[PDB]
């Protein structure tokens, strides 16, 4: 039980990217609840987006995120390099249970 | 072996209706409401968190301010039920109730809900008064998706143009006909979905003077 | 205005036993949901424990189901795991996740972790 967020993406400044999160009928694209997630190497992982959407006071609005079908997905726009870090997305599951993305380390 | 109870693990309740939720938790003698704690959740959402006889209500979800609550006033019997009114749609899905009084257990249990499309709103126009093309138009709202039948007086079905789209997640469904008629003749839209089989008929009587768009 | 302090691991033995622990400062911690979350070094992160605020409802991943065991003292405001017969597999970063209100499950203040090594 893993959620599928391809490793290897990157991207120069003043620039949008899409990190992507795919997952079963039973958990992410079976519920509206879907969290994002921003650390860098080493450090404190940091609470983005929640509720597909919702983002909480405190996050530039640099960031957006989005649920199609099946699939989600964490947009970055304004880029700048200290972004550059993994990243993770999570998801309720029909288990009462919240699995997580492999991670995606973005690069500047 | 402390186990909590539910009478019913199915609720099929139509849109903004009312219902109570029950679960059910062993108590003899007299009931310590400073030990009970309950928890009411539904997927992702708290509901409610009852601890130590009062109500925790910093933490219930937005989207439920004072519309779920639970009954205090049963639970001296062992049944903690929840109470929602005004059931919005977004409430199907599955809860499950969580009592720890000495010991734990939780069970869960779903509930799904229809929307009847039964207020139906007619509109009758003619577009061609030389060929008398009139156009039939029934709309209504419901959950979950529908389809339209369009009846002549006589019984026999006739084509119609139907078109579904969303209102909050709610069904909007219109239906139109064109065919050449003339006054008081009756025609019929049955608006008729699935889930919980339901259909309600809406009769069309073309008037003398209809209006023209 | 929040923090959550772990401490306990180190390098412990196949088959030894480790307790952790959480400090927590911030909102008012006898009203939220706490969790356990461990990160393999590069790997994914995974969903260990779950304890509700007060009652002994706790929850643990099936690898990690029976050795385990997690509570709670909501006066001392801290939170703990005890580690018994720690497996290769249970080598991991430990993060103790604080569960938003409302929200059953998800995850939005951190702390930083803590080694264990088997």
């Amino acid at each position: 039980s893993a959620l599928t967020q391809p490793a290897s993406v990157s991207g120069s400044p003043g620039q949008s990217i899409t990190i992507s999160c795919t997952g079963t009928s039973s958990d992410v694209g079976g519920y509206n609840y879907v969290s994002w997630y921003q650390q860098h190497p080493g450090k404190a992982p940091k609470l983005m987006i929640y509720d597909v959407s919702n983002r909480p006071s405190g996050v530039s609005n640099r960031f957006s995120g989005s649920k199609s079908g099946n699939t989600a997905s964490l947009t970055i726009s304004g880029l700048q390099a200290e972004d550059e870090a993994d990243y993770y997305c999570s998801s309720y599951t029909s288990s009462s249970t919240r699995v997580f993305g492999t991670g995606t380390k973005v690069t500047v | 072996a402390f186990t909590v109870t539910v009478p019913k693990d199915l609720y099929v309740v139509e849109y903004g209706s009312n219902m109570t939720i029950e679960c059910k938790f062993p108590v003899e003698k007299q009931l310590d409401l400073a030990a009970l704690i309950v928890y009411w959740e539904m997927e992702d959402k708290n509901i409610i968190q009852f601890v130590h006889g009062e109500e925790d209500l910093k933490v219930q979800h937005s989207s439920y301010r004072q519309r779920a609550r639970l009954l205090k006033d049963q639970l001296s019997l062992g049944n903690a039920a929840l109470q929602i009114t005004d059931v919005k749609l977004q409430d199907a899905g599955v809860y499950r109730c969580m009592i720890s009084y000495g010991g734990a257990d939780y069970k869960r249990i779903t509930v799904k809900v229809n929307a009847p499309y039964n207020k139906i709103n007619q509109r009758i126009l003619v577009v061609d008064p030389v060929t008398s093309e009139h156009e039939l138009t029934c709309q209504a709202e419901g959950y979950p998706k529908a389809e339209v039948i369009w009846t002549s007086s006589d019984h026999q079905v006739l084509s119609g143009k139907t078109t579904t789209t969303n209102s909050e997640k709610l069904f909007n469904v219109t239906s139109t006909l064109r065919i050449n008629t003339t006054t008081n003749e009756i025609f019929y839209c049955t608006f008729r979905r699935l889930d919980p089989e339901e259909n309600h008929t809406a009769e069309l009587v073309i008037p003398e003077l209809p209006l023209a768009h | 205005e929040v923090q959550l302090l772990e401490s306990g691991g180190g390098l412990v033995q196949p088959g030894g036993s480790l307790r952790l622990s959480c400090a927590a400062s911030g909102f008012t911690f006898s009203s939220y949901i706490m969790m356990w979350v461990r990160q393999a070094p590069g790997k994914g992160l995974e969903w260990v424990s779950s304890i509700y605020p007060s009652g002994g409802i706790t929850f643990y991943a099936d690898t990690v189901k029976g050795r385990f065991t997690i509570s709670r003292d909501n006066s001392k405001n801290t939170l703990y795991l005890q580690m018994n017969s720690l497996r290769a597999e249970d080598t991991a970063v430990y993060y103790c996740a604080r569960i938003k209100l409302g929200t059953v499950t998800t995850v939005d203040y951190w702390g930083q972790g803590t080694l264990v090594t088997v």
